[PDB]
């Protein structure tokens, strides 16, 4: 309830700014959560950082279940801004782990702006070099509707994932399920089918 | 030249002299001797196959082959099972000939000893030969093996000792008695343990239950007093020697009066034929059956103190842990046996036995009765062979293809011990657990199928197809993928496990097809929750028997349903699956000789054809040819030869064709 | 009381058979046929008896009188029955047992012993007698067509294309051509026989008409042998001339909304004696009555509780 | 009241001894009535 004072500054600039902001965020979240275990652990967390880093998911999920509609709206807006606005590897990893831990819970994935932000999150995934999450996100994208762009994204992500056979299967599916010869030769380029490209 | 013209009396001398020249030109080259001996044996096979539409020209062709096989193993030195199998079969076929006798005797003493470890079971099945010479050679060879390596021989020998036929058991007694002189206490200890823990397998009253369960059907279907006499005589034969433990004594106390008066009545009958006697004996037997059958389900736990007083008081022994014994590693002796036996409820009631060995490491096992396991040993050896084949190839080895295996040891004619794979899980429980967790009914597909049509099981195939599709498309089958992903710690290992699952499933599918494996219901398959690999069991229905049975004859090569399909990869089955299938089929097709020889040794055993034979070897021949067509690409019609991709695609289309999936047995779960 | 020039009888999963006339779409009598399902139903020329055939029993129901029980039955076969039919003068009935054979049962209660069987190596699905009661047509799951005469006891077998399951076989009483369809939409039309001399039975494959992308369910000629109706598993029936195999009519029950998901197949259809009105039978628990030209429905039955599989319709010789 | 139905099974070895009789017993080959007649939808006109 007292915790909105920490986000709506919108003035953190460099990597250290956001590290300290996350640190104080965890301190606030862990200090008051109405559960004695985490409340006790907070005081030591003030002294030791890594243990608090390992415990972010618990504090977030605990406090979230007590946050109400509008306050959760503020939280998700602020967290989306922090995601799309920053590029440091550690914080992106923190957010990705947070989301993936939510999606295995029973309360469902955290609702983002649009389709749980699965397009946005995958966007961030490639740049932090965590690629299995990227593939799984592209899977979630694919089940809805097949489009050429996502197919090429699959081709590229499998290529960097050292799995040529997945790329060959994507190619076969593209020929026999789209089947309009929209295939631009750069597809074969990535597939190393040089004769086809010729 | 052989690929050009095939075989005739004309090309044979030319290729013979070609290869002999090659040998004389290298003399130190495995491949040359290999080709020479193979060609000699093939010519012998031809000349045997032609004459039935002068055994000396045959003989002069055979002897050089044998010399070649001996020469070849002397050069192989690392993995040579195939050549050994061929020399063993030539031994068995023409070992009576005096001219064969020498070549064999120099070859056997010339070669090293450990080489026979790969064929120890195969020899023992033929110990009951009808020819004195071959049997004598067998005796010397086995004696030598035992005196050098006792442990790798003791278990099947004590198996053969407690046989039923005369020559088998008496030859077994002769060899075993020759064995004890240098090592006796081991023989006593093993004999005690084997003859004891077999009693734990089939307890007295279950055995009696099985006997009468059989005899009732026998009498009511065949009207043969004699058949049921042989059925239930040995039970009394073992009865009258007296109980030995508390459980058997209690059984006697309960039932023995009835059990012996029925016997006196049946004897009274067989003296003078008139049903007025045996009616009473049958009524008493059936009363006993009703009494016994009321309590079988309650049987849940056994304590050794009540069942076998001798086992729990060992506390040390000289046997290695059965089934795990390697010539290149020091043995691990069995240290103790736990006093508790847990019974897994089923129609077969296997026991969960546990031992503790020398180095403080547990060995959990599964004690099976009521079954044969000898076929399983041979198929496990074959799978090990194919694993070796995949081991030595660069394109496959980078992709990490193998078949996970487990320990198998046959203890007697109708019981044995199977290793327990840790962390494994039956697919049936997985879908069951996930569905009950989401509060979803188990057999929803079947309920829908019955709701739209009650007489589901009598419709015509097209009607079955219409309803089958209407059922499947009505329920979005995606359970396995969500199940697996929810059961993953992190996404990366999730992807790795998915990869492993795909690759493992493909190779097992192809090998199952090439074998003739059947009955792939979701209770016969298991998954490793740790590595995600796939595991097969229940190797009883082999050589395409199930596709030739009468009731519910399956028309599918192997299991590939939507639940396996959708959960594997987003594109479908045209990703990893097809490419790995290509690779594996090629690798198999290029060593056709090895697998062909191993399976040929499999089939020809006179004591394993009981399941599949109900001249006399004609049906055997008729499967064997099929196997070669499966390696030759001539299955659909042997007048043309497709490539690997064509056979692969035709098999794939066969597997996932709706019109075929409808005909399967309902419990097979085609809807999954 | 079904004593009327025009009759309508339908069957399905509801263990009963429904009767009515195309007067107001209202049924008169339902007769009990329990514990099984029927494959083919057909009335005798005399309009004295009707035969329902399915699952090891042929059950006989009367037309004019009112009796709710299967007065006559024939049994003996081990499984379902593929197809049945009568002699046109009511001397005998032919019936093709699903498994491997086709047999004949005589209506005359005498041991004249004129019954035969013929043995084939494949399960059979469609059977069509020649209108002169001399030659017979057998179509199986394996694309093998068998022409069998009663003069001899052996059949000539032709395989136009293998591995394929042909589903229907029919001949117009005018004996003009030969049409057959397979389970993927291929339709073969052959030129007729002229050889009455020694039952040579020559046929030449004239027309390959590709249509019916889905499974093909049934094909019909016309009693005047001018018109040909086909049912397809994609919920349509398409209607052709025999002259040049032209596109005459097409009837569809795809509602245009994905809320059905193919709740039914147009399994069977029947012409009228004038060859101009039809009755479509669907598995959607109800049946429809159309005319070959207008394309719009005229009549409707919906009285069943489960799907509708097979129907029998005869009218007066008039028209 | 149960006994009201009539059933016949199948007897094999049928006409396996007399072939001359069946050579013409069913060999009528009545192939005629090619002549067609016109119609006006009588019963259906009653329907409409």
């Amino acid at each position: 309830i007292n915790l909105q004072k920490a986000w709506g500054a919108a003035r953190r600039v460099s990597k250290d700014d956001w590290l300290e902001w996350l640190r104080r965020l965890s301190l606030e979240l862990l200090k008051d959560s109405s559960s004695p275990s985490l409340r006790s652990c907070w005081a030591l967390a003030q002294a030791y950082n890594p243990m608090a880093r390992d415990l972010f998911n618990a504090a977030f999920v605990s406090c979230w279940s007590e946050l109400n509609e509008d306050q959760q709206d503020e939280l998700i807006r602020s967290i989306e801004l922090a995601l799309t606005s920053q590029d440091i590897a550690e914080v992106t990893q923190t957010l990705l782990n947070l989301a993936e831990f939510m999606e295995h819970s029973d309360k469902g994935p955290l609702p983002l702006r649009d389709d749980n932000g699965i397009v946005l999150l995958g966007e961030r995934a490639a740049k932090c070099r965590a690629y299995a999450k990227a593939l799984h996100y592209k899977e979630l994208e694919f089940q809805k509707g097949p489009t050429p762009a996502i197919l090429e994204s699959l081709i590229s992500i499998n290529n960097k994932l050292q799995q040529p056979e997945a790329a060959a299967g994507v190619l076969e599916y593209a020929m026999k399920h789209f089947g309009e010869l929209e295939i631009q030769a750069t597809w074969y380029e990535k597939l190393h089918e040089w004769e086809d490209a010729l | 030249q052989l690929n050009l013209q095939g075989i005739n009396e004309s090309t044979i001398p030319k290729v013979l002299q070609y290869y002999s020249a090659a040998t004389e030109h290298d003399r130190s080259w495995y491949k040359a001797w290999h080709a020479w001996a193979v060609m000699n044996f093939e010519a012998v096979l031809h000349y045997k196959h032609q004459n039935q539409a002068l055994s000396k020209t045959l003989l002069m062709y055979t002897v050089p082959a044998v010399q070649g096989f001996f020469r070849s193993i002397s050069l192989s030195r690392g993995n040579n099972l195939q050549d050994t199998l061929r020399v063993l079969t030539l031994w068995f076929d023409y070992g009576h000939w005096p001219d064969v006798n020498e070549a064999l005797v120099e070859g056997v003493k010339a070669i090293q000893i450990d080489t026979w470890l790969q064929v120890i079971p195969q020899l023992i099945a033929r110990i009951d030969t009808p020819r004195p010479l071959v049997g004598r050679l067998i005796h010397q060879l086995l004696t030598d093996i035992g005196r050098y390596h006792p442990q790798a021989l003791i278990y099947p020998l004590t198996v053969a000792s407690k046989s039923t036929t005369t020559a088998r058991h008496n030859a077994a007694n002769k060899i075993l008695k020759n064995m004890c002189e240098h090592s006796n206490t081991l023989v006593q200890q093993a004999m005690m343990v084997s003859e004891e823990l077999i009693r734990v397998a089939i307890l007295w009253h279950e055995m009696w239950h099985e006997g009468l369960e059989e005899a009732s059907r026998l009498y009511f279907g065949e009207r043969n007093v004699k058949g049921m006499f042989e059925v239930l005589e040995p039970l009394h034969a073992m009865m009258e020697r007296g109980p030995q433990t508390l459980k058997e004594t209690s059984f006697n106390q309960a039932y023995g009066r009835d059990l012996m008066e029925a016997q006196e009545w049946c004897r009274k009958y067989m003296k003078s034929g008139n049903v007025k006697d045996l009616t009473q004996a049958w009524d008493l037997y059936y009363h006993v059956f009703r009494r016994i059958s009321k309590q079988l389900p309650q049987l849940t736990s056994l304590e050794l103190q009540y069942v076998s007083p001798k086992l729990l008081m060992c506390r040390d022994l000289e046997l290695a842990v059965p089934g795990t014994y390697d010539p290149n590693q020091p043995i691990i002796r069995i240290q103790s046996i736990a006093p508790s036996l847990q019974v897994i409820t089923s129609k077969q009631r296997p026991r969960k036995l546990t031992l503790m060995g020398s180095n403080g490491h547990e060995f959990v096992f599964l004690l099976k009765g009521h079954e044969d396991l000898r076929q399983d040993e041979r198929v496990m050896q074959l799978f090990g062979l194919v694993n070796t084949l995949l081991a030595n190839d660069p394109t496959s080895l980078r992709k990490n293809l193998s078949i996970q295996r487990y320990a198998v040891i046959p203890l007697s004619t109708n019981s044995g011990l199977i290793g327990w794979v840790p962390h494994c899980d039956t697919l049936h429980a997985l879908i069951r657990d996930y569905r009950e967790k989401k509060k979803i009914l188990l057999n929803i597909e079947h309920r829908i199928m019955l709701r739209m049509a009650p007489d589901y099981d009598h419709l015509t195939l097209m009607q079955k197809v219409e309803v089958f599709e209407h059922a499947v498309n009505n329920t979005a089958g995606d359970d396995l993928a969500k199940l697996l992903w929810l059961k993953s710690p992190s996404s990366e290992v999730w992807f790795d496990r998915r990869t492993n699952y795909t690759r493992s499933l493909a190779v097992m599918s192809m090998v199952g097809y090439i074998l003739g494996l059947g009955d792939r219901h979701p209770s016969n398959l298991m998954l490793d929750r740790l590595s995600g690999k796939i595991l097969h069991i229940d190797f009883g229905d082999c050589f395409e028997v199930a596709m030739t049975r009468e009731k519910f004859p399956e028309k599918i090569p192997f299991r590939l349903t939507r639940m396996l399909t959708n959960a594997m990869e987003v594109t479908g089955l045209d990703g990893n699956y097809r490419i790995t299938c290509h690779t594996v089929m090629e690798v198999l097709r290029e060593h056709k000789d090895s697998v062909m020889a191993v399976l040929e040794a499999f089939v020809y055993d006179p004591l394993l054809n009981w399941r599949l034979m109900d001249a006399l070897n004609k049906k055997a021949i008729q499967i064997i040819n099929r196997v070669r067509d499966k390696l030759t690409g001539r299955d659909f019609s042997h007048d043309d030869t497709l490539d690997v991709p064509t056979q692969v695609e035709l098999l794939i289309k066969q597997a996932t064709s709706h019109e075929n999936l409808c005909q399967c047995y309902i419990g097979w779960c085609p809807f999954w | 009381v079904g004593s009327d020039p025009v009759i309508l009888a339908t069957a399905g999963y509801d263990h009963t058979v429904r009767f009515w006339q195309a007067h107001s779409g209202i049924c008169t009598r339902t007769v009990q046929h329990q514990d099984s399902q029927v494959n083919a139903l057909e009335v005798t020329p005399d309009r004295s008896m009707i035969a329902a055939a399915g699952y090891q029993h042929i059950r006989m129901y009367d037309l004019n009188s009112n009796n709710p029980n299967p007065i006559i039955s024939y049994d003996g076969v081990n499984k379902n029955i593929a197809s049945v039919g009568f002699h046109e003068d009511g001397r005998w009935m032919y019936t093709g047992g699903e498994d491997c054979t086709a047999r004949i049962w005589d209506l005359r209660s005498r041991n004249l012993q004129c019954q035969r069987i013929f043995q084939v190596n494949a399960p059979i699905n469609c059977v069509c007698l020649h209108p002169n009661q001399a030659e017979l047509i057998v179509g199986d799951q394996s694309g093998a067509i068998h022409i069998w005469d009663l003069k001899t006891d052996h059949n000539e077998q032709l395989i136009p294309e293998p591995e394929v399951s042909i589903t229907s076989a029919h001949i117009d009483p005018d004996a003009s051509y030969m049409a057959a369809v397979n389970s993927t939409g291929n339709c073969y039309v052959w030129n007729l026989t002229g050889g009455i001399g020694d039952e040579v039975t020559q046929l030449i494959p004239k027309t390959k008409i590709p249509a019916h992308t889905r499974y093909a369910l049934q094909c019909r000629f016309s009693p005047d042998s001018t018109l040909l109706a086909t049912c397809s598993a994609d919920q349509t029936c398409k209607i052709w001339r025999t002259s040049n195999f032209s596109l005459m009519t097409e009837l569809s029950i795809k509602s245009g909304n994905p809320g059905e998901s193919s709740r039914g197949w147009m399994w069977g259809c029947a012409f009228s004696g004038d060859s101009q009105y039809i009755v479509t039978a669907s598995s959607d628990n109800l049946a429809r009555l159309w005319c070959v030209e207008t394309g719009e429905i005229k009549r409707e039955y919906g009285g069943h509780q489960k799907a509708v599989v097979c129907l029998a319709f005869n009218d007066s010789v008039l028209g | 009241n149960q006994i009201k139905c009539k059933n016949i099974q199948w007897k094999e070895r049928n006409s396996k001894q007399s072939a001359q009789e069946l050579k013409s017993l069913f060999e009528k080959k009545s192939l005629k009535e090619k002549p067609p007649i016109s119609g006006k939808q009588s019963i259906l006109s009653v329907r409409l």
